[PDB]
């Protein structure tokens, strides 16, 4: 999975893949497949099914999950898991010169960080994060605008989907010029 | 085991610009 965002002085852009993977089978087997998938080892959807067969894990892949949206001028990106009855979730809130990060601890979406000014934020496994970070640093220039950031994030999303089967080729992009306070949105989410 | 993100487990990458 991968959610990436660029926060600038005049707005913010956010992109997310649409892949959702469910695993079914014994825990040591699922854990072995997961490690291979989140390491960049499995590149194609063909190699993923061959590996699931090998480890005796049934895998369903769904490529229509909207991971980014825009509520009140604030962009919201989310990555989530399910493991041993534990639901884990991380959200990114972004607007012009504004950002916040919150995690689902138990039943409450809890703010873990925030910042002002310009930033690039990548949400993903260690592999997808290093690849997107490398693509961003390679193409971003100091005086680049929000429009250049759109092209860059598209290139990041395409480069990652070419290297791993943990991300889908299809992706979404939301953008805003609004400077609405993201902390307001994180408070609204805090309960439920 | 719903979803393919280590993004929930692995920590988010934050780069200052």
């Amino acid at each position: 999975a991968l959610v990436i965002a660029f926060i600038g002085k005049n707005g913010a852009v956010m992109a997310g893949d649409m892949r959702e993977i469910t695993f079914e089978g014994e825990k040591p087997d699922r854990e072995k497949l997961e490690k291979e998938l989140y390491s960049g080892s499995i590149v194609t959807d063909e190699e993923m099914q061959k590996k699931a067969e090998e480890f005796g894990v049934k895998i369903t892949v769904a490529d229509c999950k909207e991971k980014v949206s825009e509520r009140n001028g604030v962009l919201v990106g989310e990555v989530s898991s399910a493991e041993g009855g534990v639901v884990k979730k991380r959200r990114l809130y972004a607007s012009a010169g504004n950002f916040a990060i919150a995690e689902l601890i138990n039943t409450e979406m809890t703010l873990t960080s925030q910042g002002k000014g310009s930033n690039f934020i990548a949400f993903g496994n260690e592999f997808t994060k290093q690849v997107a970070n490398k693509c961003f640093k390679d193409n971003w220039t100091k005086k680049s605008n929000l429009q250049d950031a759109v092209k860059i994030l598209i290139l990041c999303m395409e480069t990652v989907a070419r290297k791993t089967a943990s991300v889908s080729k299809q992706f979404m992009i939301v953008q805003t010029a609004s400077n609405a306070d993201v902390l307001k949105v994180v408070e609204k989410d805090r309960n439920s | 085991a719903s979803k393919d993100p280590g993004a929930v487990d692995a920590k988010p990458l934050v780069v200052e610009i």
